[PDB]
DNA sequence: TCATGACCAGAGAGAAGG
DNA sequence: CCTTCTCTCTGGTCATGAGCCTCTCGAT
RNA sequence: AUCGAGAGG
């Protein structure tokens, strides 16, 4: 389509670093029965840990992307009723402006 | 007539039978397809007359 | 479509075009109609080869 | 300035897009019978709005006039044939 | 990044729909026969059954999924330590343990990491896959749609050129190293390799290096249609 | 003409209301599970039949 | 007035701004620019180092890469700049050159030519990316 | 059903019969642990299930814009601010009944009339 | 239909019920296993009446099945037919009782009986065997109907 | 690529023995 | 009971195919 | 000639 563009590829390392510095508990320290309502966090299909109170994290991430501090072609998806947060910096994903 | 070892003849046969087969039929269960120059599968007498574009 | 709320079994939500060609289709109706017509194009593409093999 | 955002296929599974900015007008008859019938949005928790629905088409189909009044296979056929029409392809 | 070679991990629910023996096995890359999941977990340093199920069922009050997992634990009951799990391996003594240790970090979930000492991440991810499998088998989540566009990637000019150039540069490097071996007693960089390979692919449209089948992708590079501007 | 388009759009509106009634009736588990099919199948068939009736 | 909501007509303005900054083939250009600026270097620095052991050890490693502007070497001639129209007329290939920084270390070298990379037109290495409409007309390229 | 594990080994327990006293015990096969059963139910197998129909109900449910807002009141707090959805269960023979969640008191209610449970 | 017996939807429905295959799985809601060692008194307060009506004239493991009213009424099935079918299946190798059609719940209670040692003492078989018995009950129990006829509709 | 007869050794029912 | 044979359905890999005709160009 | 791509009814 006309306004259809394609993802080009970005480095996920700054994203993961920003996660671990904003309450994204690492995976080896994940106590499932001690933190049941914890939202999983994926970065390019890789589980990097869990996070509690993910609405604040999602607002911060969207604020950064809409500012430019994150590459606008990065996808950030919070699935609520699944308690998942998936971030894709993959190359080759088709997007469109809105 | 050179007096070759007993298992170099094994190689001679594994090559002769293979070549005669691929000359008759090149596409068989044996993974080797007997590629010609430029990686082209050797057209066999079988595939020559087999198929819609074949001889028949 | 992302323009509908979830679990919407409405007629227009699932592909009912209440407009006529004379009146003109809406974007959602347009996309659903195209989705339907593609199926007919693919059937026309596949049934041709199937019926060719059958006739042969 | 945070006014436009890129959305891929996976992300738009978590959003509710508006078709026109008029869907954001508050509701509160004498309609033209000739105008096509547009159902009310019946949804309010909007997060995005389409720039223009006509942007769902490609280069070929964007040449077709009134493609919303045509059987869709005809639009496919016209998209196929427009690549065979004669004309000035380049100035040089 | 690096060798983008594909490893296909399959977690198979070997139990039939109405039959008993609802076992769950896993497919490992260089391993002939499928392996039960609990043996893999205990090979990953997760010995207790409670911890294993904690890695799979992320809720205590979900007894259907736990009841589904019982035959897996009763299957792996025969192995109760890590070295015994690593010993269960398909080969032709002590070397089998090292072969399994190498497989569990080299070929098993390589997208997670290939560095030794990350078994917790892989165990949790395996539990996540099993959780998804059982959510499907319990008719709680629907079968994964395959034609969803978000699951599709469009390799554009960049990735294709990279796939080709990695191969061509590897061939150039191999030629340089063979020349160095040939020069043990005495600049021999065939630039024709890279240029000729790129040109062959860009011209014939066969994305490869003078190959027909291994470069099965044909029509990748096509003559620009210049009939009309819109064409 | 205007009268005919009025009757057409009123027919479509009454079909939409019919589908809404059937949908709300199904939402309250007030559907008779007739032999040989699920509730969702009966609902889908009823809605499709209503819409085809309206179109014709 | 400054903060009033837009109408469906004003959307076209945005659409205009979308293309005046991207054109219609932005996908191709962005993919290729990403490949040249970043991917090429990563491919070069991947298991590049070579080791040969005798009794000493000789190491050969590759450093930064450099991508020239598109040129051409005429037989019985010299290297000179290559423009697209000349390539389409003379059946040439609009390819630039690659030069890698190679260094040889020993136990206890200048830029080297490795080949030519075809250049996507209107990429950051194509002469037309910086060209004016008048420059295009003088280069016999359609604007 | 419930499930219990040995306190020392954290491995699952197996049922055993105390024949002389007609008791139910849960023993371990790692260590020699054994405990008294707190429920006679040993194995349940539902063929028709009502579990998971209200799956994925978290307090942030009000921030999912894809979910539709109804006009019903909450039977508890009478707040018309509520969301709804059909049964999250994905069996083909599933009732088309709506489940509403109040955005003011987190109470889950239903459009069902032929029954009212839980 | 039989010649002349047409235009009678009564016999039509009778034939339909007689031909449409019906398995025990199609009517079961849940299948539970309990340790209930006292035959004269159960730990379940609901089944009391069931054993109260059982006074005319094994294993402590109880296999308790619940049945769906809608599945039993969509067909022409009474609990007696299901009980006689399950008893005909195993031929006295297990004891079976059930509720009545009037009770709020449709229950079937089964226990194992080994002829050698369970006629003089209360020895319990491995609860792993009752699992296989439940598997055979849910997969290989033909209540009525024919082999592969999994649906039947009456048309005019 | 992939469904589907057409095949074709191996485990596997009976009868006969032991 | 238990082997032991003698033919037995039962389970699985394997070969085989895929609409006519027509046009243009391009690389080896 | 092979191999391949695109197109027509
Ligand atoms: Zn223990
Ligand atoms: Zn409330």
């Amino acid at each position: 389509s006309l306004m259809s563009c394609i993802s080009v590829g970005t480095d996920p390392m700054p994203i993961i670093t920003f996660l671990s510095e904003w309450g994204m508990e690492p995976l080896e320290d994940y106590v499932p029965h001690q933190s049941p309502d914890a939202t999983r966090v994926f970065v390019n299909g890789v589980w990097h840990g869990v996070h509690r109170n993910p609405a604040r994290l999602m607002e911060t991430l969207r604020t950064l992307r809409r500012k430019g501090d994150i590459n606008p072609e990065v996808s950030m998806i919070r699935d609520i009723r699944e308690k998942e947060l998936k971030i894709f910096t993959d190359a080759g994903r088709v997007y469109r402006p809105l | 007539h050179n007096g070759a070892p007993h298992h170099a003849i094994e190689e001679a046969e594994s090559l002769l039978q293979f070549h005669v087969a691929t000359y008759m039929d090149n596409d068989i269960a044996g993974q080797p397809q007997a590629l010609q120059k430029s990686g082209r599968p050797v057209k066999s007498i079988r595939a020559r007359l087999k198929g819609k574009e074949g001889r028949i | 479509l992302p323009h509908f709320s979830k679990d919407d079994y409405s007629p227009e939500s699932k592909g009912f075009v209440e407009n006529s060609y004379l009146r003109g289709l809406t974007p959602q109706e347009f996309f659903f109609h195209a989705m339907g017509g593609r199926e007919g194009l693919i059937d026309t593409a596949v049934k041709t080869a199937e019926t060719g093999y059958i006739q042969r | 300035e945070g006014l436009v955002e890129y959305i891929d296929a996976e992300e738009e599974e978590s959003i509710l897009i508006a078709m026109q900015p008029e869907d954001l007008e508050p509701a509160e008859l004498d309609v033209d019978p000739a105008k096509r019938i547009r159902v009310s949005h019946h949804a309010t928790t909007f997060t995005h709005c389409e720039i223009h629905p006509s942007m769902i088409l490609g280069v070929a189909a964007s040449i077709i006039p009134f493609p919303d009044h045509n059987q869709s296979p005809r639009n496919t056929y016209q998209s196929a044939m427009g690549k065979q029409a004669m004309g000035v392809f380049l100035t040089n | 990044k690096g060798s983008r070679f594909i490893s296909t991990l399959q977690v198979k629910l070997y139990g039939r729909e109405g039959s008993s023996a609802r076992t769950i096995k896993a497919t490992l890359p260089y391993i002939k026969q499928d392996i039960p999941i609990v043996i893999i977990f205990r090979a990953l340093g997760i010995i207790p059954d409670g911890e294993i199920l904690e890695h799979i069922c992320y809720d205590v009050n979900d007894w259907q999924m736990l009841e589904m997992l019982k035959p897996c634990v009763e299957d792996g009951f025969v192995i109760q330590d890590r070295e015994t799990a690593l010993d269960f391996i398909g080969r032709r003594k002590e070397k089998r343990i090292q072969y399994a240790k190498d497989i569990l970090q080299k070929e098993f979930l390589p997208h997670i990491t290939q560095l030794e000492g990350f078994e917790s991440r892989k165990a949790f991810f395996l539990g996540y896959m099993i959780n998804r499998l059982l959510l499907c088998a319990l008719d709680r989540k629907d079968q994964d749609d395959r034609d969803h566009f978000g699951k599709k990637r469009l390799d554009l000019a960049g990735p294709l050129l990279a796939q080709l150039f990695k191969t061509l540069f590897k061939k150039l490097t191999k030629d340089i190293f063979r020349y160095m071996q040939r020069t043990v007693e005495e600049l021999a960089i065939n630039a024709k390799t890279i240029t000729s390979g790129l040109k062959y692919a860009l011209a014939t449209g066969n994305w490869g290096e003078q190959k027909k089948a291994m470069s099965s992708r044909a029509g990748v590079s096509q003559v620009l249609n210049r009939y009309t501007y819109s064409s | 003409d205007g009268p005919t388009m009025r009757e057409i759009t009123e027919t479509i509106a009454e079909a939409k209301k019919k589908v809404l009634d059937v949908t709300k009736e199904a939402q309250a588990n007030l559907l008779t599970a007739k032999h040989g099919m699920t509730l969702r199948e009966s609902f889908e068939d009823n809605v499709v039949r209503f819409l085809n009736e309206a179109r014709d | 007035d400054e903060s009033a909501p837009i109408t469906a007509e004003d959307s076209w303005a945005v659409i205009s701004a979308f293309f005046r900054e991207k054109g219609l083939v932005s996908q191709q250009l962005d993919s290729f620019n990403q490949f040249v600026d970043y991917t090429l270097q990563d491919i070069i620095c991947e298991d590049s180092t070579l080791i040969l052991e005798q009794l000493r050890k000789y190491e050969i490693s590759f450093g930064k890469i450099y991508v020239t502007k598109p040129m051409v070497n005429e037989s019985d001639g010299v290297t000179h700049a290559l423009y697209p129209q000349e390539a389409r007329l003379r059946n040439l290939t609009y390819s630039s050159g690659l030069f890698v920084d190679v260094k040889k270390r020993t136990y206890e070298s200048g830029k080297v030519f490795i080949g030519r990379l075809p250049i996507m037109l209107r990429s950051k290495n194509c002469y037309l990316s910086e060209a004016t409409e008048s420059d295009l007309y003088k280069l016999k390229e359609c604007p | 059903t419930t499930f219990r594990f040995c306190r020392d080994c954290n491995n699952m327990l197996y049922p055993r019969e105390d024949k002389e006293n007609n008791r139910l015990l849960f023993e371990c096969r790692t260590c020699s642990y054994v405990e008294e059963a707190g429920s006679p139910l040993v194995y349940r197998h539902e063929l028709i299930t009502n579990i998971g129909e209200t799956a994925g109900v978290v307090q942030d449910i009000g921030s999912d814009p894809t979910l539709p807002r109804s006009d019903r009141e909450c039977p508890k707090c009478h707040s018309r601010e509520n969301v709804f959805f059909q049964s999250q269960q994905r069996r083909k023979d599933t009732s088309m009944v709506l489940f509403f969640v109040c955005l003011s008191c987190s109470h889950i209610f239903t459009s069902d009339q032929k029954n009212k449970r839980t | 239909l039989e010649p002349g017996h047409a235009a009678d939807q009564e016999q039509a429905k009778l034939i339909r019920s007689a031909i449409e295959h019906t398995t025990l799985k199609s009517v079961t809601i849940a299948s539970e296993i309990y340790y209930d060692p006292d035959p004269r008194s159960t730990v379940i307060p609901e089944d009391e009446e069931i054993i109260q009506l059982h006074f005319s004239l094994q294993s402590p493991w109880l296999l308790r099945l619940e049945l769906d009213r809608a599945a039993m009424n969509d067909k022409d099935l009474t609990m007696g037919q299901v009980g006689e079918r399950i008893k005909q299946t195993f031929k006295n190798d297990l004891f079976v009782i059930w509720s009545e059609d009037n009770d709020e719940k449709l229950i079937i209670r089964c226990r194992v009986v080994r002829p050698k040692s369970l006629d003089a003492e209360t020895e319990a078989e491995e609860d792993h065997m009752l699992k296989k018995i439940e598997n055979t009950m849910l997969e290989n129990i033909t209540l009525r109907g024919v082999e592969n006829i999994e649906r039947v509709v009456m048309m005019k």
